[PDB]
């Protein structure tokens, strides 16, 4: 069937580059190709997960639960997966979700902070979900303390624990440190995930490394559509795959074809490797802060690199887009004040 | 004559409390009650001059000289079990657990309406930060929606917190609306790891007419956060509130945005755990209140 | 000093996504930020090399020569390099790019082919020009073969050889064991260096894999500016190679000031990992066919896709955009026949 | 009768041209001279009944018996020193090497203009190849500039080719532009090591005025392939000349371009050795029409 499953992420983690903006039209369309072209996971939700729909994180323009129903009429053999980040989306939105078709619920948390997923996983589980946990900015800590983590979520339920490099901070070894760390710390209990961001030009060779440091579950988005400078384009993943005999189940014509004519339309603007996204990734900026960085140096007239370093500086996370404002300000009184 | 009080609980939140209570104009802590004989908090309590136990609740409920006041931090299954004890006992509770059987209070916008009720409830940290603010805003115009942030150092989110992430957010988006005036709520909360561990701080968004009165808005906020400086010193305004037009980010919403930092008293609790400090300080804010009104 | 010297090649690879179409005041301003930056050394070309201004590959708008005189003049630090191709450009542009103030001349030939490349090292050698030898398309032989080729450079004159995944095609190991296989050959005789495509989104990974394999140059362009998907992008190569320990003596900020501030506007385009690209990469495809494969795909009402992928199958080489024409009526006879 | 000729050299060029001679018409084949005892050459043209010999052309010009013609592919080194020999002894000789001491010559462009000469020289195997498509567009219009693209198999491109390569291109171009009309000529040779070897092609591009009568160009340009293919069996149109307008990859120039391809009889040399075959038989044909006018 597949040597590694790919879940492609356009129409959750891509959700931060349309800024939440999708269509019906456009969910329906993405979904029939990617399944069409074998994709077997695809998952849809605002990018902030459930309840991400809000002034931090931006609201929807459809509600995200429509989103999810009308992916699961679409989806013939791809099963739909949302994500889910405690203290942002409730275990009412995973039944929610659950009851619209998802199969797969993704739960999220800071890396440092699995703890507060023990719950989710259980109801999850109990729901007949399959499960997915996310240790968000992975490149934070080191790969024992990451694997100790991944533990606490194995213990409650979770079937596959990714290291997700958000800011897309980890380069090669990095990945692989931290996959093969997760690997001997679950051995049989858990499959070992890898979902990478692109701030340094690293998102294909990254997943490489994961897979031959033992993971079984690869993120990335056609077209790379997503969060920054984008997840690690699938349809490269793909190509990159078949040449070094990882089998995917994936017609690389037909994801091309599908990223080409079918998601690349629906997208703002390419996901471009820029100076915004450069830093980011230099910096180990959470990549969803990116358009919001860029709003907020319209609104206050200050350079939006200059709010992204000063991210990374405040050492922000995942869900705090807000302080970003509060950036935005401080620049504004440093330079009226000269300090 | 300072209004007798009783505190159930011997943990960090009932030790800040009772460093808090002994500095109170209004109140005298007399009883600390616990369970754990082993307690560190009773012993402390005890150093004080309180009268202290380990036989729970009804050791304290047989005393002949009874509380006016009962303070308890234990926990829901507890509280809910000792509050019908404590009513027909004829004393006032105040609950900062999440049992919640009696009215939630939050001291700038709804306490003079409870002053009378023989059990009030404190919310939620996130709740006692950002629903002054929500009432602040919709005491001045409709706020069809708002929306509350809370970011807390990890170290000072219990496993209290921890085990029920869902029910903060349900719980503070809930007083949001029933308390903060909003016609709906919304709550999330962020636990930063940062060392050293980050001051508290919460955003909050309120949505309001595009054509708000916004500098009443802005005064009726700075009203609001110098009432709440009268409890919590460490509460802080970090800017100006910020007044956004409709965009597609706030879906076409009009709004003002609300930056506080929440710095501990560090009476007992270090300063970064504002998240627990207010507790203590709304609890004893409301106590006090209620002594002055129906106690003296 | 560094332990790997990076040369941009924005102005010469960059030539086939700009379609040769650069100006002077582009070429200052980019020299100049370049120069600026760090950047040890700037390729200043047509895409396909001296004398590439042709049918085949596309007439320049500005002539090669005076966009290196230019180049040489406005560089302060940076040394100026320059492409060419036996069987394209000859012994004569080569000196008259040295005397337009041309320091490194980079000689290329298709991987399996470099005894044609000889007398043109040993002519540079003799004009004073640092010399570098390009073995094109490099995927298509074995390690080893490619290390014979790489040692008839040396022999020649060749002071650094460079794997040059010309189709953006190989993965990773198979560009360590490449330029491992170069190191061994070459010992003391001649560095070794790598140069990749982005066609399958490996572009950086590739050079860290080059670099960790023993490469002391590198090749990429500011914001990927290149054939095909494009090079691997220089403002990321620093960054990664910041991480990882590796010195540049680039700043990653200036650079990623240049690259957004100056080079981009420069840009008709970003470059694109788009279907046609990733085909090539794919496939095998000599990554500068990108540009006219489209235009032949437009002339003919043919999928350019279809083009490319044949392109692949025919094993064309670097040169034979002409062939391109070819398929394309291919194409189209099966096509208008249904 | 037939004119009786000699070949001078033994490699493969000699050795495939002795086949098109003995196939001759009008010509002879009567002496392979070489220096190498044991070639492989002088081997198969004593075995095919011609007198052979190791001494080299010393030994040649002493023979009672004069050659009517001799052809030469030895190298340009060594032509150089025995063209004024041929020419002493009243001897006119066809060279298939660099030397070039007397003017190059394409059969269906300026053939005509040098059946006198003592001596002509057969350029390059491009030349052959190309120069034929771009005079059928000089003598229709005026053509300010013309591309050639040779594509030849690796294998194919011997140690001559491959020392020289910028001597190939120099040497075309201006064959393109002296002999084709063109006021300018480029070349380029492109060496392709594909498996099986490709058969040789090329690609010719003419500039053409903008208002050029398109019609009489493909007519002349047909006309003259047909005219190659009297001597070069294996030359062949792979399409219809293709007519471009002015564009940024053409200059704003207009264009006619022509595709061709080569394939050799499969003599002495495989039928992918095009390059090499095309120099044999336009030699052949050149001897052909020198016996022809000048002699018979
Ligand atoms: O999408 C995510 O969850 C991330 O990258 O952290
Ligand atoms: O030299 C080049 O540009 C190549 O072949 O990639
Ligand atoms: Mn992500
Ligand atoms: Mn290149
Ligand atoms: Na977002």
């Amino acid at each position: 069937m597949w040597d590694v499953r790919i879940t492609d992420t356009s129409l959750r983690d891509g959700s931060h580059h349309k800024r939440h903006q999708f269509t019906k039209d456009e969910v329906g369309a993405i979904v029939a190709a990617l399944d069409a072209a074998g994709v077997p996971v695809i998952e849809v939700t605002h990018g902030d997960g459930l309840g991400g729909s809000s002034f931090n994180y931006g609201f929807s323009k459809t509600p995200e639960q429509e989103l999810i129903k009308l992916a699961a009429a679409t989806a013939k053999e791809a099963r739909i997966a949302f994500l889910m980040l405690p203290g942002v989306g409730t275990k009412d939105d995973i039944k929610e979700a659950r009851d619209n078709g998802g199969s797969i619920c993704r739960i999220a948390t800071h890396c440092t902070e699995a703890d507060v997923s023990i719950q989710h996983f259980g109801l999850a589980r109990e729901l007949g979900l399959e499960t997915v946990g996310f240790l968000m900015m992975a490149h934070t800590i080191a790969p024992e303390k990451l694997a100790a983590q991944a533990r606490i979520m194995a213990d409650a339920g979770c079937q596959c624990v990714y290291v997700v490099d958000s800011a897309g901070a980890l380069v090669l070894d990095g990945v692989a440190d931290r996959v093969s760390a997760l690997v001997a710390e679950l051995g049989e209990d858990a499959q070992v995930g890898f979902h990478g961001h692109e701030n340094l030009g690293l998102g294909v060779a990254n997943s490489v490394a994961a897979v031959r440091a033992g993971a079984k579950q690869i993120d990335g988005s056609c077209r790379r559509f997503g969060a920054g400078a984008g997840n690690a384009p699938v349809e490269a993943l793909i190509g990159v795959f078949d040449k070094i005999g990882v089998k995917t189940g994936i017609d690389f014509f037909d994801i091309a074809d599908a990223a080409e004519d079918v998601v690349r339309p629906a997208m703002p603007a390419e996901c471009l490797l820029d100076r915004n996204a450069l830093i980011m990734g230099y910096s180990g900026v959470y990549s969803s802060f990116l358009k919001h960085a860029v709003r907020q140096a319209e609104r206050y007239g200050v350079p939006a690199s200059a709010l992204l370093h000063r991210a990374g500086q405040r050492k922000l996370i995942g869900g705090q887009e807000d302080q970003l404002i509060d950036i935005a300000l401080e620049i504004k009184r440093e330079l009226d004040s000269g300090a | 004559s300072k209004a007798k009080v009783a505190i159930v609980g011997s943990g960090n939140i009932s030790t800040d409390l009772l460093y808090k209570l002994l500095r109170s104009e209004w109140l005298e802590p007399r009883w600390m009650v616990g369970i754990d004989p082993e307690s560190d908090g009773l012993a402390r309590a005890a150093k004080l001059g309180l009268e202290t136990t380990h036989e729970g609740v009804d050791w304290l409920l047989a005393q002949p000289d009874k509380p006016d006041l009962v303070f308890e931090a234990t926990s829901a299954y507890v509280h809910r079990d000792a509050a019908p004890k404590y009513a027909e006992a004829g004393i006032r509770a105040i609950d900062l657990t999440p049992a919640a059987v009696g009215p939630a209070v939050i001291p700038p916008a709804n306490l003079r309406e409870h002053l009378d009720a023989p059990n009030v409830n404190m919310i939620t940290c996130g709740g006692q930060a950002t629903i002054p603010i929500v009432y602040a805003v919709s005491r001045i115009v409709e706020v069809p929606y708002a929306e509350i942030v809370a970011s807390v150092a990890s170290v000072s989110a219990g496993p209290g917190t921890r085990a029920n992430i869902d029910e903060f957010t349900k719980t503070t988006a809930r007083g949001v609306q029933t308390i903060g005036g909003a016609a709906r709520g919304k709550a999330i909360i962020i636990l930063n790891p940062a060392d050293p561990p980050m001051i508290m701080r919460d955003t909050i968004f309120c949505a309001i007419p595009t054509d708000a009165d916004r500098e009443a808005i802005a005064a009726s906020i700075h009203d609001v956060v110098k009432e709440v400086q009268t409890y919590v010193p460490g509460y802080r305004l970090l800017n100006e509130p910020q007044f956004d037009e409709p965009s597609i980010n706030s879906g076409g919403q009009a709004l003002v945005t609300t930056f506080v930092e929440v710095e501990g008293a560090g009476d007992y609790l270090p300063p970064y755990a504002g998240n627990l400090d207010i507790m203590t300080a709304a609890a004893t804010k409301v106590g006090e209140e209620i002594a002055k009104e129906t106690l003296v």
